[PDB]
């Protein structure tokens, strides 16, 4: 819900503001996954990691 | 993924409707009518469900199950 | 001006994995030839 | 620079000299002016100017 | 990437930070408002005297 | 007398306020100026209310029967210089060749 | 829309274009560019950071 | 072991960007500051057997 | 498949039937509270195939039993002496449809 | 005792505990994915 107006000066180049009442309603909410992995080998002599 | 719980502009409880909107709309009704039968006055609440993709549905058919 | 020695450059200026720097390549490609045409002289 | 994602960096001298040097050269009360012809470049920007 | 032009002409240095940057025009013409988690970071070692 | 714009507030050139400040009574007068005014107009503005909308850039009437009569004479005037041009009674303009 | 003021409770002066319009968010975060630097490894070849 | 107050409890730890070695008794610095190759030489690594290496 | 967060968030934003002129505010730590200052609800459903499902199949109202969680599964857990002050039903979620 | 791994087709526990290459016990899948812990997590309903 947009409203095209000038308000409070904190929005001179671009920049836009948000409802905090809306934020913590759930607006924006995202989520970030992100992934590690790891490999155990055999060596040629008969030892191996653990 | 479901629907939320709250319209994100106003407040009002909103979810407890997905099931009765989608009755309404089962019977042959427009979404004007269900919207407005269901009293949802505010165009904020309207675009709450009018505009909700109801992701779970698919995405529990590739959840693990017995 | 004409030149029949060389400085090889300290370790610092070439790390141990570039395994090793391009210019221990040189060099060793370098003595090797030098061996080579050394021996095959005698 | 305009806000729609820009990014800027800082550094912190770490001497008394260089802080002073900074200080009297380079603040941005004595740079008011642009030097390539002496006209004002720090003044009102758009939204003060309405 | 030869000597002369990225290492002795321009260089690398510490103490130093990057981050987005928005707008805040309560402050005055001469200052910038720097994070309390960069603060923490960037550290100016100050003498002891009387 | 007059009203601020930006040939008196902005970063334009001379006649700025800001730079008869700086030169007559110095840098920090002229850093106050600029700090109180960032503060004091989004008081006024914000709270007076400035939007823009389609409204805003609608054509009006006259204006279309303008439009509408610019376009004919300049259509119906390219034709006759064509039209002189293709039977070659064009005047050649004395910089260049007909094309 | 003929809009009233919520910090001094009063009418504004002009009416205000409202709506809704679609808006979607962008990867870039700024806590995921956050950086800074006091002290720490240098490089081999060239001792700098 | 620590050369200030000669505990044993030396601890390897980093602060924000900063490896050291640090005694966990007494604060005390023994050693800080690593050397580490970049991806800038990371691209240029080669591989030789080590049994050519030895001939 | 909702996760822990989303699901946390979600259970924040449901109603609650109490009287707030009857409870004090938390002090700063203490998180496990007293029956002066909190309220206490416990959920726990499992869903299970049903057994009594015909052979077609396809209707997910009758090959499966408790697949919806709605907030009438919310149990409230009397605390301290709160079960006689606050007679049977007056503490529960206003709403029982929200899923 | 032993710990248990769900496996990725069939979901019937399995039990390795040693370097016995993964497959599972009743289908051939070759994917294991571990139980959820047993400890208590506390979120804020934020
Ligand atoms: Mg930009
Ligand atoms: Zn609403
Ligand atoms: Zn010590
Ligand atoms: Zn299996």
């Amino acid at each position: 819900t947009v409203a095209v107006m000038s308000y409070s000066g904190y929005d001179i180049e671009d920049a836009l503001v948000l409802n905090k009442a809306s934020l913590d309603r759930g607006f924006g909410r995202c989520l970030v996954y992100k992934n590690a992995k790891c490999t155990l080998k055999r060596y040629t002599n008969q030892t191996f990691d653990k | 993924m479901i629907i939320p719980v709250r319209c994100f502009t106003c407040g009002k409880i909103v979810g407890n409707k997905w099931e009765a909107y989608l009755g309404l709309l089962q019977a042959e009704y427009t979404e004007g009518d269900a919207l407005d039968a269901l009293g949802l006055k505010r165009y904020c609440c309207r675009r709450m469900l009018l505009a909700h993709v109801d992701l779970i549905e698919k995405l529990l058919n590739y959840a693990p199950l017995e | 001006l004409i030149l029949t020695r060389l400085l090889v450059p300290p370790l610092c200026i070439r790390p141990s994995v570039v395994n090793e720097d391009d210019l221990t390549m040189k060099l060793t490609e370098i003595i090797f030839l030098n061996d080579v045409i050394k021996k095959h002289r005698i | 620079a305009d806000f729609d994602g820009d990014e800027m960096n800082l550094h912190l001298p770490q001497t008394e000299e260089a802080k002073a040097e900074a200080l009297v050269l380079m603040g941005t009360k004595a740079n008011l002016v642009t030097p390539r012809n002496g006209e004002p470049l720090i003044a009102a920007i758009q939204d003060f100017l309405t | 990437q030869g000597r002369f032009r990225g290492n002795l002409s321009g260089k690398r240095v510490d103490f130093s930070g990057r981050t987005v940057i928005s707008p805040d025009p309560n402050l005055r013409i001469d200052e910038v408002a720097v994070p309390v988690h960069v603060a923490k970071i960037l550290t100016f070692p100050e003498k002891v005297n009387k | 007398s007059g009203s601020m714009d930006k040939g008196t507030l902005g970063s334009g050139s001379k006649n700025n306020i800001f730079y008869i400040l700086l030169r007559d009574w110095g840098q920090n007068e002229a850093a106050d100026a600029m700090s109180r005014l960032a503060r004091l107009a989004p008081v006024y503005l914000s709270n007076r209310g400035f939007s823009i909308g389609i409204g805003d850039v609608t054509p009006g009437q006259g204006l279309l029967k303008a439009k509408y009569e610019l376009l004919n004479a300049g259509y119906k005037k390219c034709d006759e210089y064509i039209e002189a041009l293709n039977t070659g009674k064009l005047q050649q303009q004395p910089g260049c060749t007909a094309e | 829309d003929y809009v009233t003021s919520g910090i001094t409770g009063e009418p504004l002066e002009a009416y205000i274009y409202f709506g809704p319009v679609y808006y979607q968010k962008l990867k870039h975060m700024v806590l995921d560019k956050m950086h800074a630097r006091a002290r720490g490894p240098r490089a081999v070849l060239t001792r700098q950071p | 072991r620590c050369p200030d107050c000669g505990s044993t409890e030396l601890v390897e730890d980093s602060h924000y960007s900063q490896s050291q070695l640090v005694c966990s008794d007494c604060g005390c610095v023994v050693t800080e500051g690593v050397l580490t190759t970049t991806f800038s030489d990371e691209g240029n690594l080669r591989e030789v057997t080590y049994s050519r290496s030895t001939g | 498949i909702v996760q822990d967060e989303i699901l946390a968030h979600r259970l924040g934003l449901i109603p609650i039937h109490a009287d707030p002129r009857l409870f004090e505010y938390r002090n700063q730590g203490d998180e496990e509270g007293t029956e002066i200052d909190t309220l206490q609800f416990r959920l726990q459903v499992r869903c299970t195939r049903n057994p009594h499902a015909a052979k077609d199949s396809s209707d997910p109202n009758e090959l499966y039993v408790n697949h919806k969680v709605y907030t009438r599964h919310m149990t409230w857990i009397p605390l301290g002496n709160q079960a006689d002050l606050f007679p049977e039903g007056t503490i529960r979620p206003v709403h029982d449809d929200i899923l | 005792q032993p710990m248990i791994y769900i496996c990725g087709e069939c979901h019937t526990e399995n039990e390795i505990k040693s370097r016995d290459p993964i497959r599972c016990r009743e289908c051939g899948y070759r994917i294991m994915y571990k139980k959820r812990t047993k400890r208590l997590v506390v979120f804020d309903a934020r």
